[PDB]
RNA sequence: CCCCC
RNA sequence: CUAUUAAAAUCACC
RNA sequence: GGGGAUGUGAUUUUAAUAG
RNA sequence: CCCCC
RNA sequence: CUAUUAAAAUCACC
RNA sequence: GGGGAUGUGAUUUUAAUAG
């Protein structure tokens, strides 16, 4: 009965997070403590020409960056756990990230230590030039 | 990269080990593994509360030190030591819930019907040491396996479990033999489960006592022959014999049955014993006997040589002065010796091929009432232990009952028993049918010889001249004594003793 | 669902039968089948060539017929004809290759012993016929059938098979009974089997006797009794009972196994068939003894039960007067009946059950050595055919030796045997470590009578006032003869006289 | 695995006549002893019009008869023993059998008892008119 | 046509019986039923070996006849009767294999821990009469039924079992009562389960003796009571009472569930019983104390009864001497009953309403620790056995320990216990928390009457004038061993004795 | 589920 | 309106 | 591969059948 | 098959 | 030609 | 409804991969 979503090599990484207050902080303590990254994430299958905005609502993506699924790169979504968002909402749930592929080892990662410009709409420090 | 299936990490955890803690390379984790070394990674803690099943399927005792005795013996040391076989066959469980990929011995059964069962219990690695723990398991899968099912609820922790493998074997070969030798089918899972029960070591000597030490004491280490092994729970130093490797191919049970129908009842430890030993004996001394190999004095050995032979003296003589014989002939004899030196009737000597004794004065002869009936009608015939399938009516017979069970006489192959006096007969399974032209022999003393003159002996069996008398003389008294507990130590060994129906004590009584 | 397997068609053919060609309602396929009826239509025809086996699976004989006697019979009828009774179990093979759903017989065992392997051999659908043709089979899946699959390319055509089937009943039965009780543990694949080799009809009488017919032959079709059974090939009117039908639960090695332990070797047909006979055996009569039911008999057995009686008074009022023991205890006696009563001598009878004699002078005694050691320390205690563990050393036994088997002594459960001589007493396993504290009682004959009238009797064992001049009076004599094949007869059949080992001959030449 | 021919009706019945040395003879027994007739016979839905010629290979039925399937209506068959027919062969199996009525309730039973009259091919005493 | 339960031929054979062996219209076969009445048909024979299980469940014990007692009596008699109660459950198995329809005793459980397996037995007709016969029986299907399944493979015949059923039912009962009364939860299992060990009949009375006839034997057709019923195997006359027909919804735990928290364990016979048990107490006497109905003496209840008033009136007065209180409160007092009727102090009753005197110097009260603390903390106040949640530090309380139990003190609700002298009182379960003011009180005799002069007591406890010299006087003496005896009855009964912290006997001796 | 193979 | 099957549901027992 | 089955009653209803 | 519900 | 996985078959043990 | 699984080796072959 129901239709498995999990593959196995993320069972540790995702209870771990699951029974966590801080589950950001526990993800991060997991990694440098030579934890693998978290699996299984949904990788679009585009030609890498577009603009290079961080988050879409299709696939935007340059030829140094890939395009994940939003909700399969947010650490609360992947854990099912409250997000710490005002009012609860996921803001990569229902939308395209755009992941360096420098860091596309670990897009879960990325998203929880990254943040945005909010004038421009891209990642700060690998693709924002507005200083 | 070649790999054994000993110490194999049986756990279910699908990472390895830290640097430290872990005994082998194969176990380290790759996360460390760096050119075919290590690096320590600061950041990675180390785990402290695992728990790893380690295999132990899989040893090898083909080691080669010099103190050290070694356990698997070629056949023709287990064939000379044939007193100390206990048959060992094991049963065995499957680790199912944290640790899958090892057995555990459930059901430990010997020669000796003795069945001893025992929690399912493994070496598991922690992270301080190897602790010695029952574990989960489950019963084998399939139909010829649910006989275990019960056995999973009962069960004994194996310290109790090896006291009383010790206890057993003291029992039954503290008066055979100095040495124990398990005779397994298989040794792949009794190697494993032997681990549990048997040390080994240099050869030492019993405390309190000077004979070899076969039993090992844990809470003093204090070693023990198989008599002053009180609360050992070790067996010091076994031997084995693997029979699978004697060139046999199929099950047990499959060669089993080729040569024995007696035993039976397959997958049951003790009775897989019992089958593993009848092979091993069947194997070994049902082909031919051999007069070049000899056996210790167990005791009472030199007194039944001399009481068959007291008989063998007196009835063959009496026999032959009652009935005035002119012929006789003597089958299976395989020396040119006869019973009684002097005698008026004529000897004949035969056996079934001439017995180191390469003179003319012995025939060759393969007897059996179905072929060899009437050819000796005239004379008797002495059948002096020589098991043929039916005896004729004029005959002398002397036969081991193999139904009797004692320090000489063990087990054997197909009903029949392992005689092992001196040098080792197996003789096949006594039946009366081969009497049925016969009669037993009664007890009696005949006496010829000259006198001389003390509680009085009123026995009316004593045929001499001092019988005829009131009082029986001091000299033929003891001597009827001396004969009787010679006949009683030979009947009391299991042989037997059958004469021609027409024998009687009175032609003994006539002529004196 | 109201079907049965009964003659179910096992091809792998998708549809059905023509309406003509079809035994049943059911066996025409639905093209044909018209409101609960059939339709000839025009256009299919009939097949004329095809092959389909049918599963002879599934028979009930139920039947109620007037002149015809029941297969089946209950537990008293049965109980009332032992020495019929033959233990039956047959394995069986699949059927693969060309049909599938029905077994046929591979091995058919019987507690005589012998296992009969056939061919797999089915009733195939021919358009004009009913064949009995071999069929493609397979072994059965599983590591418990694996002894099935050298067998499937041994094995005999079904017609030498069921004449070898008739010759070993034949031989078994014939000095035993009048007919063969097969004791089954489940009557549903054995009575597919008997399909085979059993053929049923109203009782019918030898040919060449008058005997009870129960062997008939289809090459000219005539009936036999046992003994005029020669190249019969079926068996008439076999009886029957199946075990499992009487309240057991598991399979028949664990039933078998609570109660016995010298048969194993499960799922081999002949060992499983003496397991039967063995739990039928117990089941009936290993709890008590029964005077109601009484035998027939077979031979010789008023001769023995009056040498039984002959031996117990000569020993008894022999050894009284050789050594004048104050008191005998008679253990084991139900009814107060002395042996000798001419005896200066106080009488007590001991049973642990009074057999329901008003006169009670007889003590409630359950005798066993361990306790009631020092019971009777000084006397005799008489233990005529009573089987306790171990006798004391003054005593006298008639023990019976279970190992003698013969056409009085059946087979009986746990190393014991049913010896059946006019009420079928079950005796435990003879064992000889009972009788160490005595010895074997010699042959030896006694008589006071006066004397007076082919060669005159030349014997030392003639204990009589004849017997002290040169020769014997011809009264005392034939006495002495009929005594000898009186103890003959008794010690031939099984039975072991044993006493204490202060018995001798010469106490008894006191007399005279 | 195969498919199931028979009722339980028609076990006893079948049983004891496959064990029997003479089944016909078994047969009659067990109908003089009080058991019920052999059920599950394969009845022709005819019109009831043609000769009344007793064993044909078509239906052939007066108003007064029945068809049924021969081979359904013969002892050997329905017990599948050795037919005590010379070379062992049905003569009823390829054919249809015609029943009169008032005997219809066993059909088993008829043709064990009653013969055909070998020049007209109708049933002797019931249709046969040649005397 | 209507149609019962009872006697309901369980059998897988299709059709009916002959006219005759067939018991009833009913079961007929249908060839012999002609206009409501039975034809005999001369053809068809009878059916002799046929087997028929015979469903015993069904019965109605609503009989009534004159000589003879009911089984069912009312809850008012039931009460009556309570040293008597024996909880009764069984669970049962449902036969399998050669009948279906009806359910068999497997495992009988009592109020008292025993459960007692029996084989799978039920009632067969036969040909020639009712065979009371072990027959195919499986466990129920389920998962609340699994831990029946081993208990097939073991089981006892049912002659052992009844023979048991009437020992363990004595020595329970022998003490108690001349009766007992099986308390069933439903009684449709249990009267199927009796007919197997009860028997019913007039009223009979012991031999070798006078009191009411509770066992019968069918070895000889005897009676006896619980005291002489030495291999009896029969129940002669039980009484009954149903506790689910006292208005009851649900399960038996589920109705066990709301006033007990200590019994559990569902579905085990004795568990079970002990559950239907204690709801039935439960039910009868935890709701409120009767002083109409008085009980029988057993024994040592005229010796407590006066104890508890021989220590009643020494400790209040000793008390009351020794602290001089001004004031004293009576709880719990049902009557105006002083235990000294001289004394300076004050007197005050108290009890829940008045019982019985409606005189007004009773109050009306109802105390607990939580809300009556502080309003009677002048003076003393003596709990004289009233069970309160707490008792104040100023208290001389007599409490009795639930936890011993006696031939006066049974099983009760909830972990509490009905002590049953003269009246039966249910008392709640001891807890030492309740005693957390108060300490034991310390024995001692105290006297100060006249005096007149042979053991010496030298026990120092004794505090009288005779004392305050070398030697105490006879007088005394014999009225402290008096008082001693008393004590250790009162203490032994189950009654614990405390006293506020302050008292000490050293004021006793001060007076004088 | 149980029995048979 | 009464009785008889069949089915379903609920309840208690196993 | 072959079977044999899947326990005991009570009370409401629903359709019917018979009266 | 075993355990959990 | 040597070694390493994967699969299959057979055999022995459980 | 939820899982966890389905033991130990040995020898031949077959494809491959690497050398
Ligand atoms: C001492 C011994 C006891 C006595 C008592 C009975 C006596 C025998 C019998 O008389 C039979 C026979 C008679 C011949 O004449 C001589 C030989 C025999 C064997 C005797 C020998 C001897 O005298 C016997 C044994
Ligand atoms: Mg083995
Ligand atoms: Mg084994
Ligand atoms: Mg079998
Ligand atoms: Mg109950
Ligand atoms: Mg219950
Ligand atoms: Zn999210
Ligand atoms: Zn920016
Ligand atoms: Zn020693
Ligand atoms: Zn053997
Ligand atoms: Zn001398
Ligand atoms: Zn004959
Ligand atoms: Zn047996
Ligand atoms: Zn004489
Ligand atoms: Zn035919
Ligand atoms: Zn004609
Ligand atoms: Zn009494
Ligand atoms: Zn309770
Ligand atoms: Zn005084």
């Amino acid at each position: 009965a129901g239709n498995a979503t999990e593959v196995p090599a993320n069972s540790t990484v995702l209870s771990f997070c699951a029974f966590a207050v801080d589950a950001a902080k526990a993800y991060k303590d997991y990694l440098a403590s030579g934890g693998q990254p978290i699996t299984n994430c949904v990788k679009m299958l585009c030609t890498h020409t577009g603009t290079g905005q961080a988050i879409t609502v299709t696939p935007e993506a340059n030829m140094d960056q890939e395009s994940f699924g939003g909700a399969s790169c947010c650490l609360y979504c992947r854990c099912h756990i409250d997000h710490p968002n005002p009012k609860g909402f996921c803001d990569l749930k229902g939308k395209y990230v755009q992941i360096p592929t420098t860091c596309a080892n670990d897009p879960v990662g990325f998203t929880l230590k990254n943040t945005v410009c909010t004038v421009c709409g891209m990642w700060k420090g690998y693709g924002c030039s507005c200083d | 990269e070649n790999v054994t299936g000993l110490f194999k990490d049986c756990s279910k955890v699908i990472t390895g080990l830290h640097p430290t803690q872990a005994p082998t390379h194969l176990s380290v984790d790759t996360k460390f593994k760096t050119e075919g070394l290590c690096v320590d990674i600061p950041g990675i803690p180390k785990d402290m509360t695992y728990r790893r099943l380690i295999s132990m399927m899989g040893f090898k005792m083909n080691y080669q030190v010099n103190g050290y005795p070694n356990m698997f013996i070629t056949r023709e040391e287990a064939i000379r030591h044939v007193r100390a076989w206990i048959g060992f066959d094991v049963e065995g469980c499957h680790a199912t819930r944290e640790a899958v990929g090892t057995n555990l011995p459930l059901q430990l059964g010997f020669s000796t019907g003795v069945n001893l069962v025992a929690v399912p219990t493994g070496y598991v690695d922690t992270p301080n040491n190897t602790d010695f723990s029952r574990v989960s398991a489950k019963p084998p899968p399939g139909d010829q396996f649910k006989h275990l099912i019960p056995l999973m609820y009962k069960g004994l922790p194996w310290n109790v479990v090896r006291i009383k493998i010790v206890q057993m074997l003291s029992d039954t070969l503290k008066n055979l033999s100095d040495r124990v030798v398990f005779v397994l089918w298989a040794h792949g899972f009794a190697l494993t489960s032997m681990k549990y029960f048997v040390k080994i070591g240099p050869e030492r000597t019993c405390c309190l006592c000077d004979r070899r030490a076969t039993c090992f004491s844990t809470a003093s280490d204090t070693y023990a022959c198989w008599h002053h092994s009180i609360g050992f729970d070790y067996v010091y130093n076994p031997f084995m014999i693997d029979v699978q490797q004697w060139g046999f191919t199929g099950n047990l049970q499959s060669n089993h049955d080729l040569y024995c129908q007696v035993h039976g009842n397959a997958h049951v430890a003790s009775c897989d014993a019992i089958m593993t030993r009848c092979l091993a004996v069947h194997e070994c001394f049902v082909k031919r006997v051999d007069w070049t190999i000899e056996y210790p004095i167990i005791g009472d050995e030199l007194k039944i040589n001399a009481a068959c032979r007291k008989v063998q003296h007196m009835v063959v003589k009496a026999a032959l002065l009652a009935d005035k014989f002119p012929v006789l002939h003597d089958i299976g004899n395989p020396k040119a010796i006869k019973c009684v030196p002097q005698a008026d009737v004529e000897w004949k000597f035969y056996d079934a091929q001439p017995c180191s004794d390469k003179a003319y004065k012995i025939e060759e002869l393969f007897y059996s009432y179905a072929t060899h009936s009437d050819k000796f009608t005239d004379g008797v015939c002495l059948f002096w232990n020589c098991n043929v399938d039916r005896y004729p009516a004029n005959s002398i017979v002397c036969r081991f009952d193999t139904r009797v069970l004692s320090n000489l006489n063990l087990p054997g192959c197909d009903g029949g028993s392992l005689y092992v006096n001196k040098h080792a007969f197996h003789t096949p399974a006594f039946d009366k049918s081969a009497f049925v032209n016969l009669k037993q022999l009664p007890f009696f003393y005949y006496s010829d010889s000259p006198c001389e003159s003390y509680v009085p002996l009123k026995s009316a069996t004593c045929i001499t001249r001092c019988n005829l008398g009131g009082a029986v003389c001091r000299h033929h008294a003891n001597e009827y004594r001396l004969y009787l507990d010679a006949y009683n130590m030979m009947i009391s060994a299991g042989f037997s003793l059958w004469v021609y129906k027409q024998f009687d004590t009175y032609n003994l009584w006539n002529t004196f």
